């Protein structure tokens, strides 16, 4: 059992403001976490494979870093097009979501 | 002060893979000639080397390089009225087929395993069916010639590499690994094709020595080697009588025509006091790396026959053991074995086997194969030196469940090639020296560079300088021939210590003669020069151009 | 505490050979480039010849080519200087040194840093 | 193009077993891990097992055994799933998923559309 | 081999002498290569005095 | 740009290479319905059903 | 080429055996190999045995 700990659960922000989630697993001692951006009614997308790494199709306005247990994503500024549910996931284990 | 020496012949070497090639193909020589590499420590990763997928296309391609000049059972696609076998497991199945002659036909008989047979229409009085996937490919029918006997292969090193096996008796497969040794050969690696059990392998010099890429996720295999083998002696009771029909011009079909006496189901013994014995070292060392978890061994939660069962060649016979009495135990954090009592048994764990004769070959689906029966019975002995184990993944209550896996032949392959990783060696460098202008293969590996620089005439001798190994021999005679291009453009020609007139400069390297010569090895040098020899060939050929030049116009000065 | 002991020395007449030995202990001997140095009565120091830590190179002052030979035995720890002819002109104390020269994967010695208690050579 | 067809919603009373399908089209199918994911409709994504195609390998997770069954069908390059003894607890969107690469297959680029499955009495 | 110089390049073939020097060749090459190393070393140590 | 071997006999093909491309746009508007047939043990044979 | 270009050879005397050279394995082959390399684009009378 891996859990993972997601927060914030809700974000509050307009456009333009830099968004900080971040995503807290119980072990780690691997760079492997993926971000999901879900919008309702679609099936998720990833943007970050692997820790670090961006994937193809996703615009340079979203990043993130991190290591070991502790990882955390970004958003250099939220346009309107950015709302959507971001959620963590390391190997089969996803965690909560933070609504943005 | 200090000036660029060019040595050639350095025990300095790069990973690389190349296509190494087998040795039964070639005679093998008396030893492998190993050379212990003393202070030398690499890096290995067993679950990304070459090696075993070169060994993996050599099995396909010797596998279907032997099926080719052998009969191709086309003229039995046919309808088979097919009835029980009272006089289910086994149908009496008749058929009309073609004879050798091309314009006569030929009713024959013949036992089919039901596993064998897919029907036409509602199964029930004969029944309609036909071999199974002969209507989505064709069935070839191996040879009488063809070997199921698997066979040691050696895999030899081209001219230019070198394979460093790794001699820590208690390694896992990745990271780093001391007492490296050299070798030019492997050892006799047996192709053994086995799911969920190791067979016929290698046993762990130490102990139960738990492998796998990754102990976190539910995808990687988890390769258990053991320290003891567990002996397994497996079946076909049944008295078989073969009998044959030509079915073209020279195209001779086998197959079962009766058996004589009762029928029997194919089985194997595997003493009780042996696994669960096996099972509880493997419990404990599982524990070791899932501490404070129960483990737990439960059968396959599905797949296909070759991946739910224990799927073995057994004198040509493909059985399919059921193992669900042997994976079947819990292990919790107290040191207590749940099926207790199997430390003082004689009883035996018998596992039913079904046998199967048309064998979806490897997973290439248009191409099946068909064994021919062997008239009697057949028993075969083997040694269990392993397990293939899936941990499944998700929520759980503290609870590990290792359950068999198998099915692909990678897996199978780096059990044996774990220990042998490729590299290319890299005998040209340059080192700063004071001069200016005006034993083994890499037995040296480990020295440091002052001692090293002696042993320059023997990693040099060993550069030796169808289409798989020719691309090799002339890709070793590339290499060779650029690096004496490199030394000829310098003025090196001729030479294994060259002394040149290009100053050291101190952003390159700022240690002392003392720290390099005598303190440093030519691994730990190269690197750390590295990100400097576009720097320094480049002012090596244009100091020799001015060279040249100067010494034409000193020869043309009279 | 390095320890250069030379044992040799005597007297010859002119035309006459003479060999000396010189034994090293305290330091690693096959590692350091020996010499030999005369010191005539009354007069200062003079360098005669120069081996190399290997013993495949020797150099000798011009005033004694082709008459002195210098060989050393990396086995036996020993150095040895042998001397043929040996004119009046060769009396002197004969100082066995380390140092004069490097492999060239070292640093620089051009400097003679430990020296024996000297030979005695007296040509008459 | 890669893509992943899945079957459209469903209805069933509890206790009774529903089949959801993924036809897979753009790639070969033999070669790459199949991942069901259920989403649960405010309560995240579940991801409760993956499917190897190749010899038809399956890895339920420990919460959904016994009443997750995979299989695949190669010939017309479908995957099916089996989720037996429905519950209230059991109404979620169940996507097929893929990951980009055979080597790491947890990237899960490739989404097919939501299969809704509603269990009521 | 223990013949004169007027034996040998004088009297003799190639073919007679390689059959002559034969047993001996994983000798002489041995030597030929560690007195190249000799060199080699002596070399570079002559080419750092100064 | 006209090129040939030889503009003065009539075996050489002429090849004009153009400066400026003319747009050729081709269909075939025809609403195919597309058959198959097994002729084989897995070879299948396509053809226009209507 | 024009001519093979014979060099006879004075004072030299050499051991040959006919029964054991390589030249005739070769050849056998080549035969073998060209014969079999003719017959291969060629119709084979498999309606014929009847
Ligand atoms: C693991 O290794 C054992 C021992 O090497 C293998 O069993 C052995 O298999 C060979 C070949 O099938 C058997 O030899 C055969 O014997 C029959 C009857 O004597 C003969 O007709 C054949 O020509 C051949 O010589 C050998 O007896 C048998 N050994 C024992 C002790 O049963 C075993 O098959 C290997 N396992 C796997 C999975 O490859
Ligand atoms: C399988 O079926 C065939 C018939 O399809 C059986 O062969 C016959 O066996 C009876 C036994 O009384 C003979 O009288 C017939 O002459 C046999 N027919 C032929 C064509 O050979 C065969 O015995 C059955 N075998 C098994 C093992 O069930
Ligand atoms: C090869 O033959 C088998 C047996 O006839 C086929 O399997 C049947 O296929 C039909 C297709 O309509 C199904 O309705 C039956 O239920 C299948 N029977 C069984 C026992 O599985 C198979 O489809 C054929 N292969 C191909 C590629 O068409
Ligand atoms: C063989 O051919 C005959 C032709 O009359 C037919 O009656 C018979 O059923 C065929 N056999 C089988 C096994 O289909
Ligand atoms: C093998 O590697 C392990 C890694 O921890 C190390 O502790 C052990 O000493 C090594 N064994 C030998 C014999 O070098
Ligand atoms: C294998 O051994 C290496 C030694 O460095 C260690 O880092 C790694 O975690 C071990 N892995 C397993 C699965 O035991
Ligand atoms: C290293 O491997 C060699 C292989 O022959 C073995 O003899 C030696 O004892 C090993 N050394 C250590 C320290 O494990
Ligand atoms: C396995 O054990 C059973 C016990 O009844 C015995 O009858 C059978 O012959 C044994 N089989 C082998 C292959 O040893
Ligand atoms: C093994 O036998 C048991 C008996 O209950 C059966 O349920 C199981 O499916 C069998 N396994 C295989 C792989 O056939
Ligand atoms: C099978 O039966 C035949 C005939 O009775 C007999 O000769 C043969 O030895 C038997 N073979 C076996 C393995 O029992
Ligand atoms: C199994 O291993 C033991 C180890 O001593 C060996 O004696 C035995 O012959 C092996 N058996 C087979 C069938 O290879
Ligand atoms: C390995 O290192 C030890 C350290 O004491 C040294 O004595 C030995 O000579 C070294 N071996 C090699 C082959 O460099
Ligand atoms: C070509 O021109 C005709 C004019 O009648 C038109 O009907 C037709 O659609 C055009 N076809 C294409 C391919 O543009």
């Amino acid at each position: 059992d891996i859990q993972m700990t997601q927060s914030p659960s809700s974000l509050s922000a307009s456009v333009g403001d830099r968004v900080t989630i971040t995503c807290q697993a119980s072990q780690g001692i691997s760079n492997y976490l993926n971000w999901y951006q879900q919008k309702p009614g679609k099936a998720p997308k990833l943007l970050i494979y692997d820790a670090s790494n961006l994937e193809t199709g996703v615009p340079s306005r979203f990043s993130g870093s991190g290591s070991g247990t502790d990882f955390t994503f970004t958003i250099s500024g939220l346009q309107p097009e950015d709302i959507a549910t971001y959620y963590c996931q390391k190997y089969e284990f996803f965690g909560g979501g933070t609504k943005v | 002060n200090l000036w660029v020496t060019v040595y050639y012949g350095v025990p300095v070497w790069k990973e690389a893979r190349t296509t190494l090639f087998c040795a039964s193909c070639v005679p093998t020589d008396p030893n492998p000639q190993e050379m212990v590499l003393g202070n030398v420590t690499e890096n290995f990763n067993m679950w990304k080397n070459d090696m075993v997928d070169q060994m993996h296309e050599d099995v396909i391609s010797l596998w279907a390089q032997s099926l080719k000049p052998c009969v191709k059972l086309t003229p039995l696609c046919v309808t088979l009225e097919c009835t029980q076998v009272n006089a289910d497991e086994m149908k009496n199945c008749s058929f009309n087929t073609t004879t050798e002659i091309r314009d006569k036909k030929q009713k024959a008989y013949a036992l089919f395993y039901r596993l064998d047979l897919v029907p036409l229409e509602r199964e029930n009085s004969a029944s309609k069916y036909i071999l199974i996937n002969c209507n989505t490919s064709a069935i070839t029918q191996a040879c009488p010639k063809v070997n199921f006997d698997p066979i040691p292969i050696h895999y030899c090193t081209p001219a230019g590499y070198a394979i460093l096996k790794c001699n820590n008796k208690t390694f896992n497969g990745t990271g780093s690994c001391n007492n490296v040794s050299t070798v030019q050969c492997t050892h006799g690696i047996k192709p053994v094709v086995s799911t969920q059990l190791l067979l016929n392998g290698s046993l762990a010099e130490e102990e139960i020595i738990i492998r796998s890429e990754n102990l976190m996720d539910n995808v990687k295999t988890i390769i258990v080697h053991l320290d003891q083998s567990v002996e397994i002696v497996c079946t076909r009771p049944n008295n078989n009588t073969v009998k044959s029909i030509r079915i073209g011009p020279g195209q001779t079909f086998y197959y079962t025509g009766d058996i004589i006496g009762n029928i029997r189901e194919a089985h194997c013994n595997i003493s009780e006091k042996k696994w669960h014995e096996m099972l509880r070292r493997v419990s404990e060392k599982l524990a070791e790396h899932f501490p404070n978890k129960t483990i737990k061994f439960t059968s396959s939660s599905g797949g296909d026959l070759e991946i739910t069962t224990h799927s073995f060649n057994c004198r040509g016979e493909f059985f399919y053991c059921n193992t669900s009495g042997l994976f079947n135990s819990t292990y919790m954090p107290n040191g207590t074995y749940m099926p207790n009592g199997t430390n003082n048994s004689n009883s035996t764990i018998i596992l039913p086997c079904r046998i199967k004769q048309i064998i979806n070959m490897w997973q290439e689906v248009g191409r099946a194969m068909y064994a021919p029966p062997i008239a009697g019975n057949i028993t075969c002995n083997s040694n269990i030196t392993g397990l293939l184990l899936v941990r499944d993944g998700g929520k759980n209550n503290n609870t590990e469940i290792f359950r068999p896996g198998g099915g692909d032949m990678r897996d199978n392959w780096r059990s044996e090639l774990y220990k042998y990783k490729v590299v290319e060696i890299k005998p040209l460098g340059v080192a700063p020296t004071r001069c200016k202008r005006r034993l083994g293969f890499l037995g040296a590996a480990g020295s440091t560079m002052g001692a090293a620089s002696i042993t320059l005439t023997v990693q040099a001798r060993q550069l030796l300088s169808g289409i798989k190994q020719l691309q090799t021999r002339v890709l070793a005679i590339e290499h060779y021939l650029k690096d004496q291009q490199l030394l000829g453009i310098w003025g090196c020609s001729g030479k294994l210590i060259c002394c040149t007139a290009v100053p050291w400069n101190s952003s390159w390297s700022n240690k002392s003669l003392t720290d390099i010569w005598d303190n440093m090895t030519w691994m730990q040098w190269d690197r750390e020069v590295s990100n400097y020899t576009g720097i320094i060939y480049r002012l090596l050929e244009d100091s020799q151009n001015q060279q040249e030049r100067n010494e034409q116009d000193l020869l043309a000065l009279d | 505490e390095v320890q250069l002991v030379e044992t040799g020395g005597g007297l010859v007449q002119p035309g006459g050979s003479l060999k000396l030995s010189c034994r090293a202990s305290g330091y690693t001997f096959s590692s350091f480039a020996m010499s030999w140095v005369r010191q005539a009565p009354g007069k200062g120091l003079e360098w005669v010849s120069l081996i190399n830590d290997r013993g495949g190179l020797t150099f000798y002052v011009d005033s004694v080519k082709g008459r002195f030979t210098i060989s050393r035995d990396n086995s036996k720890n020993t150095l040895s200087l042998q001397m043929h002819s040996l004119r009046d002109g060769d009396t002197a104390v004969y100082y066995c040194a380390t140092g004069g020269m490097s492999s060239a994967l070292q640093s620089s010695k051009y400097y003679f840093d430990f020296w024996g208690q000297g030979a005695l050579v007296t040509v008459s | 193009q890669v893509q992943l067809v899945q079957s459209g919603a469903e209805v069933k009373k509890p206790g009774a077993s529903v089949k959801v399908s993924c036809k897979a089209s753009g790639y070969s199918f033999t070669d790459y891990y199949i991942h069901w994911v259920r989403q649960a409709p405010g309560q995240g994504l579940e991801w409760m097992g993956w499917i190897n195609p190749r010899f038809g390998g399956v890895n339920y997770a420990q919460k959904f055994q016994g009443r997750v069954t995979m299989t695949r069908d190669t010939s017309i390059r479908t995957a099916h799933m089996e989720l037996s003894r429905l519950i209230s607890d059991d109404t979620a969107f169940y996507y097929c998923a893929r990951g980009r690469f055979a080597d790491s297959v947890w990237n899960l680029l490739f989404w097919g559309q939501g299969t809704l499955v509603t269990v009521s009495s």
